[PDB]
């Protein structure tokens, strides 16, 4: 809700928002549990969650009684509140970790500029990445904006005057308006704390801070009017610092069709034309890419001569080797044509199924090679005689295992239920990647060991 | 013997001891590190510009480079060579003495005077029904420079006259203590005593605050530079 | 009690009239807070979030909650209900049935597969006993290295099905193939049929090892993802 | 009003280019927040020299008041922002406007020390022997805080 | 308690942080200042730190820092919490009839099955949504 | 080694026959002469 | 100092025992609380 919003205001728009989800959505719903007063962003009067817990999958058939439509159904049918940002979203697959999907940036006070100056800073960076939509996407900050505040001030000077110490003073402010854990007291034989507060009606607006009395010295009750001025200014709600520093922190994504690599790039780019004393730092999921970004290439390059290195030491070949490392490929194609048909991503699931669909035809290869290679080496036959009989004995295990694997995988594809996202990912591109992987292969491998022989007479 | 144990253990006992420590120790803070006793390096801080005193210089460091350098890992120990600055309200007896106050009076007026006040907020829960208005009250704020805490009103005589603070003593910033001067081929310097932490390596350590000086040297004022006056990592780097 | 709070004496008036903490104040057992207002359809709610132990079963756990909750509701007030809006265990049993139906499912199919070509149940059976053996292996391997049964390494083993049926199928076919091509007795024909593969099974090991433990070394929250599948791809292939 | 909270959120921002576009579409100008803060309270505030001129020229209220009294010159002259100041007292400011503690632009100007300010308001006739609720001139302000330059300015 | 985002931020969250050192493997410090009186400082570590040493680790280095806090914080506490660790379910209790109030059911909660299902087999943590009873003293400034 | 310090006796039945309280005294030389941490300030938005 | 085994079982036997909860190879938790006002709350854990 809007900047100095009441808590009873959230109530009336969670109370829309529970009604909605238990009128329109009651085939699916089961319980709305409507937390007022919280908020992932941040707390305050200002801020609710609604929990919306739903029936049984078995209840619930079709893509229509699924989370990703009643989520748009509902994202759509909220855009109609009037003063609150309304919206449902489903929840990441592991809740322990963040959205993970983006980038984390967090923008620093580096020589004690101060809240505003880095607010102006913030404010910047956010009009100059919404200059380019083509790379950045959603750039907004995380935490919340400057409110309205009520400064008092207490004239010390007309304090000692009137005989009124400070410390009094100080006390029946706080105590009234903020309220005062006294001390501890045993409820049923269980200790809880005692607190001393104003009555809701006498701490609400401007005008009952002068219905508060204090006691001076000669014993004469003094108003909070004769001894304070009072005026409006702007400060904030929540307060961010990062490594002991002030801190803003910004979260963003990359456009349609653009990497997160290349987003971070342009934010570093345009974070190095803010003022002076203004730095910048990544922290959450965008400092674990960097570092596991600069891994990656080191792991292909050791995991790609280990794998050569094995096999010029089965085969006895530092050319032979590669008729067995061509087939990657065959295996990939049919995964990528699987998951971009399907329209599913680049995810772990479907990484680890190329791995698996390239690790068994790298072994029908190695099989057909070997095969292949001993019958020209013990019985002297030659080149294409031994490639013919070797893919002939290896027909029969390669195409029962893949029928058999294929036929496994099938119910993981058309899987619909509970927990059918994560067996999509691996039933689709595993599926597909076998379906080329088997039928390429047979074909392929016997050419690869040929050229590759051909080429290379060395041995 | 595991020093992140030992460390437990000294410090579950120095708990039990803690309360019974005088209220001025323990406002100073007591620390438990685990660190050799020989220096890793000494990280020099200058200004070529000459544009900072070593006061100046000392406070910049401490405020701006060492909690970030303590907070590395491998760092078991940071000795700040000169000191942070604090406001310094120096008293005048002769002063004191003619507005018949006394240090006490001096030290309850800052105390009530400079105050962060938790004042609560205009339409706080549990609130009324039909309350539109949510805002914090904010009342007093911690004293921010030497003129504020010059205009504390100690006492107001018969006639009516004010006696502020900086009637009764001279107010500046100044280091917490004025102990340790230090200096570099015999020009203004501070810097930071880096102490290694039980078992850490010394070149992964030194690496890490190197690091961590990098994130610092962009946002310098002109004329600061670093300088390395002392370093016990290159010579096992080299000699290896 | 709230009596003896109301009973508080704070004032002797000169009539000789008491002033107590009730005459100048309401008195009432409360909340800390009153920011949070938590509702349940509608209805006034509470609840408690509870996290899994180090080593725990889910499954063990969340029925242990229920028999403790089911011994605590005699006791409850007239209208107190205990509702689940979140529970991650019923995933998690489907997760375990799912990917024990699809092992089930697997060995199934290899039995038809295998039957379908070679054409003797005696040959269908080795696989049936071969498969179960090295996925009984797979956990034991899982638990030595601290691992434990999740959504990562249950469809782990689910991605390295396909290997496992290739060991089983290739052993077994190579050697139907050299007695129904020499017509050599099943133990002849089994020592020259693994003569012919046993080299290149050490090799496949090897290639395999070397496509899939460097992805164990990335670093970070991937790193500890990735790792998962790597040990239980790793383990489950080096068994068969 | 819909644009009235889009038009507050634009002033504060400083938003020139939105506050143009809105001024077009016809944004409530006297619109106020809880507090009763005008987009030329708020823009006074942040100092947005173009929208405080844009927002007087589509017929914003020069001595709109919040429900303490405060005024955006009050607001001007308090944050130092010296071409506000004097383009509110040039569309016709209440130099003199005293909020509900009897403070004025002159007194808050004198405070933060705004020497300009201080001129510019005693130029266009701000009353030096303005007294607050405790009885308190800019003067008072002045050698309590320790200024010296604004103490002899304010010579009457 | 009654405490704005600057007064948490600048008696309690700077003191805290100016104290986090000597702390081993810390990648890096967060922290957040509201206005409902709150403070949470997340310190995050190197992927294969034994999270009991970092834990103890911060709340030794708390402990030393306690004194240099506002008696109002020293009076409530400072909780240091593994905060990387995610829920198993969670368990809701409601009134139907409407006789109780969530302060009602949440002192119950708190008296009567907290403790129980902490001490249940597997159980690694509990957490309370909501606050026992607290006796409440609503004062009257006109009585006063 | 050892070195000369200023060694001060103060007399509890004088203090008590002025009516000069002994915290007062105690307090007074402290914080003159030795020194004395008051409370924290905000310099450029940092507690010291 | 001063509390009944009552008093100190109500304000920390209790207040610490229901915090001692998801604590790795506890196989059991005694305590006592007497009329000198001290607690000891012995927590044994698995061999090994
Ligand atoms: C039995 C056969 C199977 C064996 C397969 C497993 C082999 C063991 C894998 C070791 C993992 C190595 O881990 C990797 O090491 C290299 C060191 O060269 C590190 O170093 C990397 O840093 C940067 C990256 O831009 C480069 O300067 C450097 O060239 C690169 O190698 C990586 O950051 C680290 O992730
Ligand atoms: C193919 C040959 C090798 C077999 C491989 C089997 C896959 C490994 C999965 C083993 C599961 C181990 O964990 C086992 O799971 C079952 C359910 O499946 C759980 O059983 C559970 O059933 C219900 C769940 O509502 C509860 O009433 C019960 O209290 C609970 O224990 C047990 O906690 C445990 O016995
Ligand atoms: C030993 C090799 C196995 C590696 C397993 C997978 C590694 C994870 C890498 C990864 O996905 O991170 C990069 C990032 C993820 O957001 O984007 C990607 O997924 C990009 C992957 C690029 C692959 C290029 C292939 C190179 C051929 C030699
Ligand atoms: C790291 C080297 C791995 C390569 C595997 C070599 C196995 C082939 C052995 C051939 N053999 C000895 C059975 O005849």
């Amino acid at each position: 809700l809007p900047a100095g919003a009441t808590q009873e205001r959230t109530q009336k728009v969670l109370n829309e928002v529970t009604h909605y989800y238990l009128t329109k959505e009651k085939n699916n719903v089961e319980s709305v549990f409507a937390v007022n007063g919280f908020g992932f962003a941040g707390r305050g009067q200002n801020t609710g969650i609604a929990f919306v817990s739903l029936k049984d999958w078995a209840d619930r058939p079709g893509e229509e009684n699924k989370v990703e439509a009643i989520t748009m159904r509902a994202t759509r049918a909220f855009s109609q509140i009037k003063d609150a940002m309304v919206f449902a979203f489903n929840l990441p697959a592991i809740v322990e970790l963040g959205t993970a999907t983006g980038f984390d940036f967090e923008l620093i006070d580096q020589a004690g500029l101060g809240h505003e100056k880095l607010t102006q800073a913030r404010n910047q960076l956010l009009a100059e990445a919404a200059k380019h939509p083509d790379m950045l996407t959603s750039v907004r900050p995380n935490g919340l904006e400057d409110t309205p505040q009520f400064k008092i001030d207490i004239d010390q000077e007309k304090a000692q005057a009137l005989g009124v110490s400070i410390n009094d003073i100080n006390t029946t402010l706080g105590a009234a308006w903020g309220g005062s854990y006294v001390n501890d007291f045993i409820d049923r034989g269980r200790v809880k704390k005692v607190y001393v507060m104003s009555e809701a009606k006498y701490r609400m607006l401007p005008d009952d801070i002068g219905d508060w009395y204090v006691r001076a010295a000669d014993g004469q009750m003094v108003p909070f009017s004769a001894f304070s001025s009072s005026r409006w200014e702007y400060g904030s709600p929540r307060l961010e610092r990062y490594n002991g520093l002030p801190s803003m922190e910004i979260l963003g994504q990359a456009a349609p069709g653009k990497s997160t690599g290349e987003a971070m790039e342009l934010m570093e780019q345009l974070a190095s034309k803010l003022p002076t004393g203004v730095g910048y730092d990544w922290t959450g999921m965008s400092y674990q890419e960097r570092l596991s970004g600069n891994q990656a290439p080191s792991l292909y390059a050791i995991s790609l001569i280990v794998v050569f290195l094995c096999l010029a030491a089965l085969y006895e070949s530092w050319s032979i080797p590669f008729s067995v490392m061509l087939v990657v490929p065959l295996g990939v194609i049919g995964a990528l044509l699987a998951a971009t048909f399907r329209g599913l991503t680049n995810d772990v699931y479907f990484q680890v199924g190329l791995l698996t669909t390239i690790g068994l035809s790298a072994k029908n290869a190695i099989l057909i090679v070997e095969f292949a290679k001993d019958l020209m080496d013990k019985e002297g036959k030659g080149l294409i005689e031994a490639t013919l009989d070797a893919v002939r004995m290896r027909l029969r295990p390669i195409l029962m295992t893949s029928l058999a694997f294929i036929l496994g995988v099938m119910p993981l594809v058309i899987s619909t239920g509970a927990g059918s996202g994560a067996q999509n990912a691996v039933g689709t591109g595993v599926m597909g990647g076998m379906v080329t992987a088997t039928v390429l292969a047979i074909f392929f491998v016997p050419v690869f060991f040929v050229v590759v022989r051909r080429r290379f007479s060395r041995k | 013997t595991d020093a992140d144990i030992a460390q437990v253990q000294v410090q579950n006992k120095l708990q039990l001891a803690m309360p019974l420590l005088p209220q001025e120790v323990q406002q100073q803070g007591v620390s438990v590190e685990k660190s050799s006793s020989s220096f890793l390096m000494v990280v020099g801080v200058i200004n070529t510009d000459g544009t900072m005193t070593q006061e100046d210089i000392s406070d910049y460091v401490a405020a701006n480079m060492k909690d970030a350098i303590s907070r590395t890992s491998g760092v078991g120990d940071v000795q700040l060579f000169g000191s942070q600055y604090a406001m310094r309200i120096w008293m005048n007896p002769n002063e004191l003495n003619k507005f018949q106050l006394t240090p006490v009076d001096v030290i309850t007026a800052i105390k009530a005077q400079n105050a962060q006040v938790a004042a609560g907020q205009l339409g706080g829960t549990p609130p009324v029904k039909g309350q539109q208005l949510n805002a914090s009250i904010i009342a007093q704020t911690r004293l921010t420079s030497t003129e504020e805490f010059g205009k504390i009103l100690l006492k107001v005589n018969q006639d009516g006259s004010r006696v502020l603070l900086r009637d009764v003593a001279k107010i500046e910033l100044g280091g917490e203590n004025y102990d340790i001067i230090a200096e570099f081929n015999g020009q203004p310097a501070s810097g930071l005593g880096i102490k290694l932490a039980t078992g850490a390596n010394a070149l992964d350590t030194a690496a890490a605050i190197r690091a961590e000086l990098a994130k610092m040297e962009p946002f310098f004022p002109s004329g600061l530079k670093i300088v390395y006056p002392y370093d016990t990592t290159p010579f096992v780097k080299i000699s290896i | 009690s709230t009596e003896e709070f109301g009973k508080i004496l704070l004032k002797v008036n000169q009539d000789g009239s008491r002033v107590l903490l009730r005459d100048v104040a309401k008195i009432e057992l409360g909340g800390e807070n009153y920011d949070i207002i938590a509702e349940f359809n509608g209805q006034p709610a509470s609840g408690l979030g509870i996290k899994l132990a180090t080593g725990a079963n889910a499954l063990d756990t969340a029925a242990a909650i229920r028999a403790e909750l089911a011994k605590m509701e005699p006791f409850f007030p007239s209208g107190l209900k205990i509702v689940y809006p979140y529970d991650t265990t019923p995933f998690v049993k489907i997760s375990i049935h799912e990917v024990v139906k699809t092992l089930v499912e697997a060995i199934i199919l290899v039995f038809l597969v295998m039957y379908l070509f070679l054409q003797n149940f005696r040959a269908t059976l080795i696989p049936t006993i071969a498969v179960p053996v090295v996925l009984l292996g797979t956990f034991a391997v899982l638990a030595a290295f601290g691992f434990s049964i999740n959504t990562l390494t249950m469809f782990g083993m689910v991605l390295a099905i396909g290997l496992l049926v290739d060991d089983a199928i290739v052993v077994v076919e190579n050697v139907e193939r050299v007695m129904a091509e020499e017509g050599l007795p099943p133990k002849e024909a089994t020592r020259k049929s693994m003569g012919q593969i046993q080299g290149a099974l050490v090799g496949i090991a090897m290639v395999l090892s070397a496509v899939f433990v460097p992805m164990a070394f990335f670093g970070g929250s991937t790193g500890a993802i990735y790792r998962q599948f790597s040990i239980t791809i790793v383990s489950a292939m080096a068994l068969s | 009003s819909d644009l009235g909270k889009k038009l507050l959120e634009a002033a504060r921002a400083g938003r020139d280019d939105e506050v143009r576009i809105l001024m077009a579409n016809g944004a409530d100008v006297n619109a106020a927040d809880v507090v009763g803060w005008t987009p030329l309270h708020l823009a006074a505030y942040w100092g947005h020299l173009e929208i405080v001129e844009v927002l007087l020229k589509n017929g914003a209220d020069v001595n709109a008041y919040d429900t303490l009294g405060s005024t955006p010159l009050h607001l001007a002259a308090h944050f130092g922002h010296l071409e506000i100041v004097e383009v509110l007292l040039k569309n016709g400011a209440d130099v003199n406007a005293k909020d509900d503690n009897g403070i004025t632009p002159l007194h808050l100007a004198a405070n933060r020390g705004h020497l300009e300010i201080v001129e510019v308001l005693l130029k266009y006739g701000a009353d030096v022997n303005a007294q607050d609720k405790f009885g308190k001139t800019a003067f008072d302000i002045s050698i309590n805080n320790g200024n010296e330059d604004l103490a002899e300015i304010l010579q009457k | 308690p009654g405490a704005d985002a600057k007064t948490v931020q600048d008696t309690v969250t700077q003191v805290i942080e100016q104290n986090m050192n000597g702390i081993d493997n810390l990648m890096y410090m967060s922290s957040n200042s509201d206005s409902t009186g709150t403070v949470q400082i997340t310190l995050t570590f190197e992927s294969g730190t034994d999270a009991d040493i970092a834990q103890v680790q911060v709340q030794n280095k708390l402990q030393l820092a306690m004194p240099l806090l506002p008696q109002e914080v020293q009076q409530q506490g400072v909780s240091v919490e593994k905060s990387s660790s995610s829920f198993l379910m969670v368990v809701g209790v409601i009134n139907t009839d409407g006789t109780m109030t969530q302060e009602d059911i949440s002192d119950y909660v708190a008296a009567n099955m907290k403790d129980a299902i902490s001490r249940t087999s597997g159980v690694g943590d509990v957490q309370l949504f909501g606050s026992q009873y607290a006796m409440r003293i609503w004062m009257n400034p006109n009585e006063l």
